[PDB]
């Protein structure tokens, strides 16, 4: 989903709000702060009502301008509470009832999301790869910037996980996938506009080609 | 026009999302109790400048951690939620390692700590892929020329930390002495550590 959420690249952002070992303060700043994460797992684990990948789509369908002025945390109460509705566990009139006023969710989803693709390739260290071009409205582990892209297998996971296209919607066909350390380049990705010298990019077989 | 929604107060729709499941008796009794706790005291950088400080002095043991993180990591029990599947990266004298998650917030948290707001920020977010010499500089780590920067953004289940290099003036120091130069910090790659 080319969603706003796909920030890496994105430029006029100003500096990040810290300097190395400076004070965080304590884990949760507020005495909420701990409920989207537990809530998360109870309904991961408890209540097998959804996946961790459908938390992670249902905060990137956030209305965009909602999540962008939305902070991390609140994100994460506002899409489990969009999955709880979804999923038929509750409504969003209890919620407003309980909470004494509106309680906006996440939109609902454009895409029925995808399978795990049928043709794909197990890939060596040091193979040469290009990133698939193609879009994806629904949940995608691709970060727009590597689209397209050519870089070099530096790593091929020794485990195999649900494509997140599909298990990000609930859906039976996710199969399962190593992922690949792929690392790029950045004049690849960004041209003279980087200061960087690489990227390394965690990518699902079924988003990758033989270059 | 591009106005906000009209919202509650986060924490009356928090706690409202938190009563309209546990009323219908889907919340085991303690159970996000049992998470903050968790989430306080377990998940901790300390376990990874332990890491750190055994890899240092102990070159069997840093092997492992480079070529089998998950292995060396359950070694001490620091397996768990968002770190199953550990990969540790090292940095050289040629080579500096930074970690974020791009797309949200992604982080080896039992061993780094659940994530601190600045990395989950939208600047970060946005910048460190694409600049990340600058952006450890203003956050006060400077990296030479001649140094490459790899920034791994964690978009799978691969969940990473940095093996910083050892400082010189640390030699002979115990595992005890060298943890505690070893910072949150240290392990997601934007800063390196620093001998009084
Ligand atoms: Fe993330
Ligand atoms: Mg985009």
């Amino acid at each position: 989903m080319d969603g706003v959420h796909d920030l890496a690249g994105v430029q006029g952002f100003g500096k990040v709000p810290h300097t190395v070992n400076a004070d965080i303060g304590p884990t949760f700043h507020a005495e909420w702060e701990h409920l989207p994460y537990s809530l998360m797992f109870a309904g991961v684990a408890e209540l097998g009502a959804f996946s961790v990948d459908e938390v992670r789509y249902v905060v990137e369908r956030m209305e965009p301008r909602h999540y962008m002025m939305t902070p991390y945390y609140e994100r994460y109460v506002i899409g489990v509470a969009t999955l709880m509705v979804e999923k038929g566990i509750l409504t969003q009139d209890e919620l407003e009832s309980l909470a004494g006023g509106p309680f906006p969710l996440s939109r609902p989803s454009e895409s029925e999301g995808r399978p795990a693709p049928v043709e794909t390739t197990t890939f060596e260290v040091g193979q040469r790869v290009r990133v698939r071009d193609e879009y994806v409205p629904g949940h995608i582990r691709m970060p727009a910037y590597c689209r397209g892209r050519v870089g070099t297998i530096s790593h091929r996971t020794t485990e195999k996980w649900p494509f997140p296209d599909a298990i990000g919607h609930g859906r039976n066909d996710a199969g399962e996938e190593p992922t690949y350390h792929v690392k790029f380049a950045a004049e690849e990705l960004f041209g003279s506009d980087t200061d960087g010298g690489s990227v390394v990019v965690d990518l699902f077989e079924g988003y990758l080609e033989p270059a | 026009e591009n106005a906000a929604p009209a919202q509650a107060p986060v924490s009356d729709r928090a706690w409202a999302l938190f009563r309209a499941l546990d009323g219908k008796g889907l919340v085991p009794d303690g159970y996000v109790e049992g998470w903050k706790k968790t989430f306080e005291e377990d998940f901790s950088p300390r376990r990874g400048a332990e890491l750190v400080a055994r890899a240092w002095t102990d070159p069997e043991f840093r092997q492992l951690l480079l070529t089998d993180g998950t292995a060396a990591v359950a070694q001490y029990g620091y397996l768990g939620p968002q770190g199953e599947y550990i990969v540790a990266v090292e940095d050289t004298p040629t080579l500096k390692n930074v970690i974020v998650c791009s797309l949200c917030s992604c982080t080896a948290w039992p061993i780094l700590g659940l994530p601190p707001t600045w990395y989950k920020s939208f600047e970060y977010r946005a910048r460190v892929v694409r600049e990340p010499r600058k952006v450890l500089s203003e956050m006060g780590t400077e990296i030479a020329s001649d140094i490459e920067i790899r920034v791994y953004d964690t978009t799978a289940e691969t969940r990473y930390m940095v093996l910083p290099q050892r400082p010189a003036g640390t030699e002979g120091w115990s595992q005890e002495q060298l943890q505690e130069i070893v910072t949150k910090d240290c392990l997601i790659g934007v800063a390196i550590p620093q001998v009084p």
